[PDB]
């Protein structure tokens, strides 16, 4: 096909000049006279027969006049069972030493979102057998969650929680998407995948295809690996009707890689730093990520933070794409509540009394209700003490902090921080154990038999060794 | 090789 | 001595090469010879 | 429409004008016609009388290009050169014309073939050895090219010679290798 | 001496001249050449300035080439000629590093002559992928209490050293590099670790002292820093991470085990807005740009641990940042915190009240921990962490005291890991609870000078076993309460 000369290099960003036969946007180049494959999505069309492309890999020892091929189509990456057990990359080469993964279809990595005509409504609650989740924001089989946090506040241990938990109950062709991790997180999760025959080496029958781009690559891969990942999963929904579970981690990533490479597009800043085309890039890749009427993808994305601020541009713009937020916090982590999910800011949409029914909806708004009002509170109990407040104050605070407390459970992938084995409960334990705290039933047992436990009998049990050791 | 017989000229000079 | 030995290297280094700057182009066409062996 | 690119790329308003003009000849073989014309055109402007009028900014664009539209039917010039003094004055790029003239002829010059060399001494060089090394630079290029040798001389490089072969470039300057042979013996 | 001049140095001199290929420097400023020519120069090649200064080629440009100085750049004109090297930006790797001190570019700046190396290695090279890799395992023996038995760090490992300034975070990098002498002595070559430290907008002042606190312990026969001060070009306190990082690569790639602390990494991002900002890119938080992230992630993402197929080296980073006001929410330490495995948060407070080191424990953590830590360790410091969880709960209280007490630590003093265990084994089986707490950190001077002058077979038995057993267990239980009786 065509054939051009790089004419201008910077960072990731490479100018190519063509003679003749100008390539359509977004399609995908290679640069000829290197080691390894390295691929520039065209990105605009400057005029001059010169288009302006995003490198996939890095661009260091690229010389101005080297030539450039056109392929005439996007990044086609290898889609099909075959996929299973293996690693890929941003272009769909395999990084796991396994040879190539042969495969009958390649599909284009950049696609159009399902129509209007084909969004299904369904709502079931996904039971994860957390707590707080399962209370305060329960989950929907295939509906978009998200994990909103910070730096360093659990978003993978309860990312990797979840698969456990879910996918290891599940049936239907996982998918997990390592977008500007760590490569060590990666290692571990193929290694912990294929203990657990998850991934099966030999014999396929695997289950889950992992597609990674990590911390250490260009801004370019980390821009694209997620959607690599998420046409994985558009191929495992709608070409086999199969229900995928999808896994992104982190989705921050690609909001960040494009507001790397947008200043070098020569493109005005938005607000923050951010590229004038945050939302719509994130509508695009995004709105892609959904049930239809063919399949249903359930999508759990873990998304930084930046600097703890919930209001910038990245995350505040994630929040309206997602069907039940689950938003970690700092400053419970550091009273050392685990997982530190904020009660009073994760939300969800089957949170309604004709779908949870109206036991599970009135004690969780019940909790929310008792966990406001300490918050209120907490002024002028940490201001004047809590010698000074009403009688029924004292009684509102003390279930809260017991609701607190019981909030908190042990992470069977955190045996190594908590020391205790990880728990499961399952929903009617958690609204029943919820339900009698806020009855009353436990105004005798101390705070602290709460603290990491599984369902309210070990609640008890603890506050008796409690009662007869102390 | 004319800049070795430039030098040790000088080396000799400061011995 | 061993200060003593680097300080008078110090000033015979630079006494050398001011007696260079106290102080023929067969060399230079040589080396164009030279170079023009090397295509 | 597909476009003629020259063997060299200038830049800037002077390099686009530049490569348009040439691209434009090289799809009806007239070269060396546009730059007698762009020589005869630059040597039009190089005069002060009229070079005021049409680098006055308080000319209308119509004024300074009617008096262009005169001269340039004055010395029957060629349909290309008259439509790129015209376009020049369109776009307000007139007084750059000169620039343009000069990316032209460069261009052209590596159409001929032409490879600019420097060699600077430290002594008003000897004709003889000056055409001994022209002789020996000429073994550098491929057939069908000409040395464009202008050696200068700075008597500062303490002998030796520089030689600049485009951007080819040896340096058997005797002051630099005195640096270097202090630089050895320092460490 | 009078032929150590005509040694070689005329002889052997590279007065070779070469047909090379030029450009001709446009305009310096901000410390950004603008250089007109190169066309065959690649991205971020090195190229060599007039005056013997060196840059990178940043931006290829259809008419000019943007050409990061690695120096001052009053040393370079508008005219200067500038050369190709050809090759793409690196430094000299190798074990003839060990006892220098150089610069950012690999260039001696102890006055000790040339580093003799033979190979040289690219700083902007790639981590590792996922295959290559496997999980840490092998402990990266610090010599602090505090640090060995509840934050442990692994071979392989990233562990950030947070805190304010002054609160103690060179101490700790400078006594982890200290403490792998009775390794780096020792036989087994399996447990020898090279340290870097590379310092990035510190005083050289402080540096020099540094080197000499290194040289009295003899730690430098081990040790390489590399120095970009506080008044060195931007560009070099930039690059200086990555090259330390690709000298500690060198290690790490042919199987034996480097260690490379930064010091600190918020100079560096620092260093990289200024950069950044002269090149009139967008900024965005604080008016960092857009890829200080990258920035930091390329970098703490070559700090791996490869598996047995690829030699089985290891390289473990230890990044410093310097918090404001103790604000760890800020943007960098976020950034770096969600780059490494861990942090070991340093307090004012703490470092205020005596409690030096001053380790936070409740907020230090180490993802990885447990897997990379002895069994003797792990059986006293599994209990220590459970009883100082509960003390800080109830801020047995007089246990958690001295116990906090027990974790205080003099600098310049690693201890190695079996006295750690005797120590924490008499702080956390309650042979101490009736001491009063003031005279504990005697109590513990005395006690481990007794372990360690008389009863050097029990500490013997703990390093070859890895494990403190039942008859090691009673044969310490007696040495403790005997001691404790004279005591
Ligand atoms: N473990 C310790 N025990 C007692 N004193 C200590 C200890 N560590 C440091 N100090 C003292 O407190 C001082 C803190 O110096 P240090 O360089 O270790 O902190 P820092 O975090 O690097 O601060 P800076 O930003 O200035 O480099 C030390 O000079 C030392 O005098
Ligand atoms: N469910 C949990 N129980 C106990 N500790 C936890 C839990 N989740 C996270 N942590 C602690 O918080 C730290 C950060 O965990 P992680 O999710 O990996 O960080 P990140 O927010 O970058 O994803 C962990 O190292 C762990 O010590
Ligand atoms: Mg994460
Ligand atoms: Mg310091």
């Amino acid at each position: 096909a065509a054939t051009g000369r790089i004419v201008a290099v910077i960072g990731a960003v490479v100018d190519v000049q063509f003679d003749e036969g100008l390539p359509p946007i977004l399609n995908a180049l290679e640069v000829q006279g290197r080691e390894t494959r390295l691929v520039l999505e065209v990105a605009q069309h400057l005029g001059e027969s010169t288009v302006r492309t995003i490198a996939m890999d890095g661009t260091e020892g690229l010389v101005r006049g080297q030539k450039v091929l056109d392929s005439g189509a996007p990044i086609k990456i290898p889609v099909g069972p075959e996929t299973l057990g293996r690693i890929m990359n941003v272009i769909g080469e395999p990084i796991d030493e396994r040879g190539p993964i042969k495969t009958k279809q390649f599909a284009p990595i950049h696609a159009e979102a399902p129509e209007f005509m084909e969004m299904s409504v369904e709502q079931e609650i996904l039971v994860t057998g957390i707590k707080v989740v399962d209370l305060l924001a329960p989950y929907a089989k295939g509906g978009k969650i998200g994990l909103f946090g910070g730096a360093g506040v659990g978003k993978t241990v309860l990312i990797m929680e979840l698969i456990n938990n879910v996918a290891k109950a599940h049936g239907g062709y996982s998918v997990f998407a390592g977008v500007g991790e760590r490569t060590r997180e990666g290692n571990d999760l193929y290694h912990e995948m294929i203990e657990s025959g998850v991934i099966n080496l030999k014999d396929a029958t695997s289950k889950v295809a992992l597609v990674y781009g990590q911390m250490n690559e260009p801004p370019g891969a980390r821009a694209r690996v997620a959607l690599t990942g998420l046409t994985v999963a558009e191929y495992f929904r709608d070409q086999e009707g199969q229900d995928v579970l999808l896994f992104i981690d982190n989705i921050f990533r690609f909001t960040q890689a494009g507001s790397e490479v947008s200043a070098l597009l020569g493109r005005i800043p938005s607000a923050v730093g951010y590229q004038p085309t945050l939302a719509t890039d994130m509508g695009t890749m995004q709105e892609r990520i959904t049930t239809t009427k063919k399949g249903s993808i359930t999508s759990v994305q873990a998304i930084y933070v930046p600097a703890d601020d919930l209001t910038d541009p990245a995350p505040a713009t994630t929040f309206a794409h997602l069907d039940a937020t689950t938003v970690l916090s700092r400053a419970i982590a550091e009273l050392g509540i685990y997982p530190a999910v904020d009660p009073l800011d994760s939300t969800s949409r089957i949170m309604d009394p004709n779908i949870v029914g109206s036991e599970h909806y009135d004690v969780a708004r019940g909790v929310q209700k008792i966990l406001q009002d300490y918050k209120s509170l907490q002024d002028i109990i940490a201001i004047l003490g809590m010698d000074e407040l009403s009688e029924e104050d004292k009684l509102t605070v003390s279930r809260a902090r017991k609701i607190q407390r019981f909030l908190s459970q042990p992470f069977q992938v955190a045996e190594v921080f908590t020391g205790h084995m990880g728990k499961l409960v399952p929903l009617k334990e958690t609204i029943k154990g919820f339900q009698q705290i806020l009855a009353g039933e436990y105004d005798h047992l101390p705070e602290q038999a709460f603290y990491m436990v599984g369902p309210i009998e070990e609640a008890v049990a603890k506050a008796d060794k409690l009662a007869e050791e102390h | 090789q004319k800049l070795f017989v430039d030098k040790i000229r000088e080396y000799k000079s400061k011995r | 001595q061993n200060m003593m030995r680097r300080k008078e290297q110090e000033h015979m280094i630079n006494w050398v090469e001011k007696h260079v700057v106290q102080s023929t182009i067969a060399k230079c066409i040589a080396d164009l010879k030279l170079l023009a062996k090397k295509a | 429409a597909k476009l003629v690119r020259p063997p060299v790329q200038v830049y800037g308003i002077e390099g686009r004008y530049a490569t348009a003009l040439y691209s434009a000849a090289s799809k009806q073989n007239k070269l060396e016609q546009v730059e007698k014309e762009l020589l005869r055109v630059a040597q039009i402007l190089k005069e002060p009388k009229v070079a005021a009028s049409v680098l006055n900014p308080y000319v209308k664009r119509s004024i300074k290009v009617k008096s262009l539209n005169d001269i340039t039917a004055k010395e029957r010039f060629s349909p290309l050169t008259t439509n790129l003094i015209n376009l020049l004055a369109e776009n307000g790029r007139l007084s750059n014309t000169q620039g343009v003239v000069s990316a032209f002829s460069t261009m052209m010059s590596v159409h001929r073939g032409e490879v600019p060399c420097t060699v600077t001494s430290a002594s008003p060089l000897e004709e003889a050895t000056l055409s001994e090394l022209k002789t020996v630079l000429k073994s550098f290029l491929s057939q069908g090219q000409v040395l464009k040798l202008e050696a200068k001389t700075d008597p500062s490089i303490l002998g030796g010679m520089i030689v600049r072969i485009g951007e080819k470039y040896v340096d058997m300057s005797v002051k630099t290798k005195i640096q270097k042979l202090g630089r050895a013996m320092r460490e | 001496e009078m032929s150590s001049i005509l040694e070689e140095r005329i002889l052997g001199a590279d007065t070779s001249v070469d047909l090379e290929e030029t450009g001709r420097v446009l305009s310096i400023g901000d410390g950004i050449a603008r250089v007109h020519g190169l066309r065959n120069v690649q991205a971020e090649e090195m190229v060599e300035f007039s005056s013997g200064l060196k840059g990178m080629s940043l931006n290829l440009e259809p008419d000019n080439v943007g050409v990061v100085v690695f120096g001052n750049d009053k040393l370079i004109k508008e005219g200067d000629i500038v050369k190709r090297t050809g090759a793409i930006v690196d430094v000299p790797v190798g074990e003839e590093l060990l006892g220098r001190v150089v610069d950012a570019l690999g260039n001696a700046i102890d006055g000790k002559g040339p580093i003799g190396s033979k190979t040289r290695r690219r700083v902007g090279l790639k981590a590792p992928g996922i295959i290559p890799r496997i999980s840490v395992r092998e402990p990266m023996q610090t010599g602090i209490k505090a640090v060995d038995s509840l934050v442990p760090i692994g071979r392989g490992q990233r562990e950030l050293i947070i805190g304010d300034r002054q609160t103690g975070k060179t101490s700790i990098a400078i006594d982890t590099i200290i403490n792998q002498k009775r390794f780096n002595d020792g036989s087994d070559e399996k447990k020898k670790l090279y340290c870097i430290y590379v310092a990035i907008g510190q005083k050289r002042s402080t540096v020099a002292q540094l080197v000499k606190r290194l040289t009295d312990a003899d730690a430098m026969k081990y040790t390489i820093v590399v120095s970009a001060t506080a008044s060195d070009a931007a560009p070099l306190q930039y690059l200086a991470p990555y090259s330390g990082c690709s000298m500690g690569e060198y290690f790490r790639d042919n199987g034996k085990h480097a260690l490379i602390i930064y010091d600190d990494l918020s100079k560096q991002a620092v260093a990289y807005r200024q950069m950044s900002l002269l090149l009139r890119r967008p900024p965005g938080r604080e008016a960092y740009p857009g890829d200080v992230f990258y920035l930091h992630s390329r970098l703490l993402e070559r700090a791996a641990k490869m598996n047995d197929a690829f030699g089985g080296g290891s390289l473990t980073a230890l990044p410093v940042i310097e918090t404001q006001a103790g604000d760890v929410s800020a943007y960098i330490p976020t950034n770096v915190i969600s780059i490494t495995d861990g942090q070991i948060f340093l307090e004012t407070e703490l470092f205020y009240k005596g409690i030096r080191p001053a380790i936070n424990v409740g907020l230090s953590v180490s993802r990885v921990g447990s897997a990379a830590q002895t069994r003797a360790m792990k059986q006293v410091a599994g209990t220590m962490k459970l009883e100082l969880a509960q003390y800080r709960e109830v801020a047995l209280l007089s246990r958690g005291v001295r116990l906090t007490e027990l974790l205080k630590q003099g600098q310049y003093s690693p201890m190695a890991i079996e006295e750690q265990v005797a120590v924490i084994y008499a702080g956390v089986r309650g042979y101490l609870d009736k001491l009063e707490p003031s005279k504990i950190t005697k109590f513990e001077n005395a006690f481990l000078s007794h372990v360690v002058s008389q009863h050097q077979a029990l500490l013997g038995t703990i390093r070859a076993d890895g494990k403190i057993s039942e008859q090691s267990d009673a044969k310490l239980k007696e040495i403790v309460t005997n001691f404790l009786a004279g005591f």
